[PDB]
């Protein structure tokens, strides 16, 4: 007897604070663990969504998610790993040379 | 029914009495028996002789590479398992469609290894000079 | 089942606050993990098994590639603490924090408006999201097969030494 | 009074409007990925804002 | 349902691409070959372009809930295949000169335009989201392929970034409009309404929040200058066509389909988008220096005259038309324009040729490429006898059948604008300044034959509008 509203709520709550996380963080690695958090809350909500209705597509768009996730944090990871052998330093503020 | 809320509750008291009994052991461990006193004692062992540096540093792993293509490897895996569970109710043309997807994944494995991707091996570790 | 499902989304929730504000990255990767185990006892909680299962799974797997990135390169002491406490201010969250605050207020209000019978928490089985995944969602799995191929070839291009 | 040709000047009024308002617009284009994060969420706050008011 | 014999004829481009996706990584693995795999892409891409003529003798059918292959999807396949086939050509010269592997470009060029044509043929919100990020993940790949360099380093860095955080969006998004639905099939996104839900709104906000950064739309533009300026210039083209082609085409596809694409609000959302975008868009390119930054905000100012063409999709009946002969105009000339670029960089160096002192006195020494640029910068100008000038004004006819004078003033702004930046370009080539490859000429063919499609079809627009007017969906 949980009510959608309540696991939508959730999601926003989650989603919102990996957004947070990813804007008042300079390290890279945890702007990408704030990607990681922000999709993982979209992929709950889609399983929440899937849940209410009784249908395998919240659990199918999961799948999608994660893979999209699994992806996003390989190459995120190869870019940091390029900011750290090209720069040593994981901060972001420092890669912006690229203005106006 | 009542079988699965047996099952439930059994599952509950195995975790709970579980953890409590590592608890139990650490604690019982922990306040059980003397201690030592030394001027050395809290000087991490390196085999008798002080340490250059700690252990705190940046130590180059040499499979990262192969700690990104796990991680997709694993989400591919995933994909398989969802299919095995289901094989006789998707039927042959869902076998075409995982043997597309399988020989996709060993394709991308193959072109891993011949591009050398998957080897990290230095040199002189390499084993060729042999009789 | 509502037991579980708010005990772990109040869970997941502390821990992934504890998580973008936190200093040391380890026990950042711990909170992520304790965050991401308690989505997975919400996803059980609402009959999504398979999805939970998974969650577990592959995010043991990612979280510990994170791991030993982090100790490839952050972990050297108290430098890195004393760098990245340096770079948390009270400014510095202040500003997103209404931001993040009024995203939410917004999203929650457009969320509370829906109608809404309630989530039985009926077992969706992981056979159901098989036959679908090879059913209807055949181009989904195979494209995704390329998204994930497509990233591995980006991985080995970027990632390399020399 | 006229040998300047005020009404030239006064049609190249807009001209004027249009450099500063694109030097002010980029100024918002500092480099900086935070802000172009930042940027994103005040978007979707001012698009969904302005949808669920109309 | 299942897939029928039928149905894999329909699927002919993407089943073509994706073998020779599979055909040129098995080719590298056996031995790196920068002719032999550019030639097998480029045969992989050409096979699917030709097989566009079977796809269109099939007809207009459902393949799964997760797609429909109608004209339109025909349309813009050939459009993301052509802008995958001129960034190939532009690449291989470019990629001459790279001392790291060469071959994963063309992996990834292939993979982008899977996802390009899974766009076009996208009928659902899965396959909306799989063909963005497979998109999207190969020009994270593509525009840090030069990750020696800081401008590439640090557009990968953004774009990856910044399109993780889209895609966070988009997917909750869908999330919440599924919630509101129970139904992520384009057709049912309101179905069950009293159009104006708060939840299905909201849920279409966020999934405009990412699809308008995909688009480069204001307020989620801020990108567009920096990873155009840090990408090579072959992906600056992809980037710029094909990215931006397809991902319209998705979303003139679901506001066409779902009944929320009638509701005020998201059109009044779009409308003030649309305006600040053609007007931030112009505004900012005004003091460019840089010719790839320059072609970002002009990327963003003219995604905002087809997004003001897409806002009157409900009302009138020209606006989908509109939208094709736009976008073929728009290819052709931004092929023109960033391929010269590409010329001019190719082969790779390092830093490659962007600053407009680079291209002031193109004219002397290299006159065909100056008579190119000039004739792209006349197009995107909107200016009569150039192809630019048939899509500004269809934008401006279905404005004004929607009786949407805001966007119209705005068109009519945004265009004086441009033609001060667009012709400080053009009249910057015949100043005064202070290769010797089949594949090179190709590239200057390439470029050429663009001009020449923009200066006739600007003339004798006729056949492209015929053309456009076949490539129809199902109502
Ligand atoms: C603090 C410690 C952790 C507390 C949170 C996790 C346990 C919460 C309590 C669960 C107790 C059992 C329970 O409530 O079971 C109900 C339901 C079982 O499913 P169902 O068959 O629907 O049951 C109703 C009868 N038909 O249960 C479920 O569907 C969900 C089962 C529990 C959730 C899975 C485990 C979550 C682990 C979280 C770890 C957090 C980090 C450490
Ligand atoms: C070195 C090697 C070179 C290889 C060659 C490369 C260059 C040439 C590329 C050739 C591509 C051929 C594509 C052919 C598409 C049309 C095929 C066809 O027969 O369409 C007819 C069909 C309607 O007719 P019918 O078949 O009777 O349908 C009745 C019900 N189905 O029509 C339809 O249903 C709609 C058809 C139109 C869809 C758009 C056209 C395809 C994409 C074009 C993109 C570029 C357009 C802009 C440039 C125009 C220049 C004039
Ligand atoms: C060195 C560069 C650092 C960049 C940090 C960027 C931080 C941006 C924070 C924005 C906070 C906005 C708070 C709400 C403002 C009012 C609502 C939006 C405008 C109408
Ligand atoms: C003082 C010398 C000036 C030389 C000008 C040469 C102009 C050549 C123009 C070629 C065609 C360009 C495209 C026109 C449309
Ligand atoms: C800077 C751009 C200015 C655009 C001005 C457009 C004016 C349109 C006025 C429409 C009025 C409609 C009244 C009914």
């Amino acid at each position: 007897m949980i009510p959608l509203q309540h696991g939508l709520i959730l999601a926003a709550i989650l989603f919102v604070l990996g957004l947070t996380g990813l804007v008042i963080r300079r390290n890279l690695l945890f702007m990408l663990i704030g990607l990681e958090i922000m999709i993982n809350a979209s992929a709950l909500a889609f399983v929440v969504a899937g849940s209410y209705w009784g249908q395998t597509d919240g659990q199918v768009m999961y799948i999608l998610a994660i893979s999209l996730a699994a992806a996003e944090a390989s190459i995120g990871l190869a870019l940091l790993l390029q900011l750290h052998r090209r720069r040593q330093n994981l901060n972001i503020d420092s890669v912006s040379e690229m203005r106006g | 029914s009542t079988e699965v809320i047996a099952h439930h509750w059994a599952f509950a008291i195995f975790l709970i009495v579980a953890i409590g009994l590592c608890c139990l052991m650490l604690v019982g461990g922990w306040f059980l028996g003397g201690r030592a006193r030394a001027r050395s004692k809290n000087v991490p062992f390196e085999s008798g002789i002080d340490s250059v540096g700690s252990a705190r540093l940046r130590l180059s792993a040499k499979f990262y590479l192969v700690a990104m293509f796990f991680v997709i490897f694993d989400v591919e895996a995933l994909y398989l398992f969802a299919w095995s569970t289901s094989i006789r109710e998707s039927g042959w043309v869902g076998f075409v469609e995982a043997a597309i997807f399988i020989f996709v994944l060993l394709a991308g494995l193959v072109y891993l290894v011949r591009i050398g991707a998957l080897d990290w091996t230095p040199a002189r570790s390499r084993r060729e000079r042999m009789n | 089942m509502e037991f579980a499902f708010y005990i772990c989304g109040l869970i997941a929730i502390l821990a992934t606050l504890r998580v973008i504000t936190h200093t040391n990255p380890v026990h950042a990767l711990l909170y992520l993990i304790i965050s991401l185990l308690a989505i997975s006892g919400v996803f059980f909680s609402l009959g999504a098994y398979f999805a939970g299962a998974l969650e577990i799974i592959v995010y043991a797997g990612a979280i510990m590639v994170l791991f030993v990135f982090v100790v490839m390169m952050l972990n050297l002491g108290g430098s890195e603490i004393e760098q990245e406490r340096q770079w948390l201010k009270p400014q510095v969250w202040i500003g997103p924090a209404i931001l993040s605050a009024i995203m939410l207020v917004v999203i929650v209000y457009a969320i509370l408006g829906v109608n809404d019978q309630g989530i039985d928490g009926t077992p969706i089985s992981a056979k159901a999201v098989g036959i679908t995944l090879f059913g209807p969602y055949v181009l989904a799995v195979e494209l995704a097969s390329m998204l994930l191929l497509a990233g591995l070839v980006v991985a080995f291009h970027v990632g390399r030494e020399e | 009074l006229l040998k300047r040709d005020p009404l030239n000047s006064m049609m190249n009024i807009p001209a004027v409007l249009s450099r500063f308002a694109g030097k002010g617009l980029l100024l918002s284009e500092n480099g900086y990925l935070r802000w172009y994060v930042a940027s994103m969420s005040i978007g979707a706050v001012v698009v969904l804002a302005l949808l669920m008011v109309l | 349902m299942t897939i029928t014999p039928q149905n894999l004829i329909a699927l002919l481009p993407l089943l073509i691409v994706g073998l020779t996706v599979v055909v040129v990584m098995l080719s590298i693995a056996w031995r790196r070959n920068h002719f032999l795999n550019a030639t097998l892409s480029v045969i992989g891409l050409n096979a699917a372009l030709v097989s566009l003529w079977f796809v269109g003798q099939a007809g207009a059918m459902d393949v799964t809930p997760l797609m429909r292959v109608d004209g339109f999807a025909m349309l813009y396949t050939g459009l993301v295949l052509l802008a995958s086939l001129a960034t190939c050509t532009f690449a291989y010269p470019w990629l001459e000169g790279y001392n790291d592997n060469k071959d994963e470009f063309y992996l990834l060029v292939l993979i982008a335009a899977l996802g390009g044509i899974l766009l076009a043929n996208a009928n659902h919100l899965a396959s909306l989201f799989l063909g963005i990020e497979l998109i999207s993940l190969p020009l994270f790949g593509l525009v840090g392929y030069a990750f020696r360099q800081k401008r590439s380093l640090e557009a990968s860095i953004k774009y990856t970034i910044l399109s993780a955080a889209a895609s966070s969006f988009l997917l909750f998004g869908m999330a919440l409009v599924y919630a509101q639905s129970g139904d992520l099939s384009f057709v049912a996104l309101g179905k069950n309404l009293m159009l104006n839900e708060p939840l299905l709104l909201a849920g279409f906000g966020l999934m405009i929040v990412g699809l308008g950064f995909k688009l480069s739309l204001v307020p989620f533009h801020l990108w567009t200058p920096d990873v155009y300026q840090g990408a090579p210039a072959p992906v600056s083209t992809f980037l710029a066509t094909a990215s931006k082609i397809a991902i319209f085409g998705v979303v003139m596809r679901l506001f066409l389909y779902a009944p929320v694409g009638d509701s005020e609000a998201i059109r009044v959302v779009l409308a003030i988008i649309a305006f600040a975008s053609i007007i931030f868009g112009n505004l900012m390119a005004l003091s460019q220096t840089n010719i790839k930054r320059l072609l970002g905000y002009s990327s963003i100012s003219h995604l905002g005259y087809l997004l003001v063409a897409l806002i009157a999709l409900q009302t009138g009946e020209m606006s989908m038309e509109a939208v094709g002969v736009y976008l073929a105009g728009y290819l052709f000339s931004s092929l023109g324009a960033f391929g010269v670029v590409s010329l001019m960089s190719s082969p790779y160096r390092g830093p490659d040729a962007d600053s407009l002192f680079s291209y002031r006195g193109l004219f002397w020494h290299r006159p065909i490429l100056a008579a190119v640029m000039t004739v792209m910068m006349l197009s995107l100008a909107g200016i009569p006898m150039t192809l630019g000038f048939i899509g500004k004004f269809y934008v401006l006819a279905v404005g004004v059948q929607a009786h949407l004078w805001w966007l119209v003033g705005a068109v009519v702004v945004g265009s004086a604008i441009g033609l001060y930046y667009y012709l400080r370009v053009a009249v910057s080539l015949y100043l005064h300044a202070p290769p010797s490859n089949w594949q090179y000429s190709a590239g200057g063919i390439v470029v050429l034959i663009s001009a020449l499609l923009v200066l006739v079809l600007g003339v004798w627009p006729q056949p492209l509008i015929s053309i456009v007017r076949l490539a129809m969906p199902l109502m």
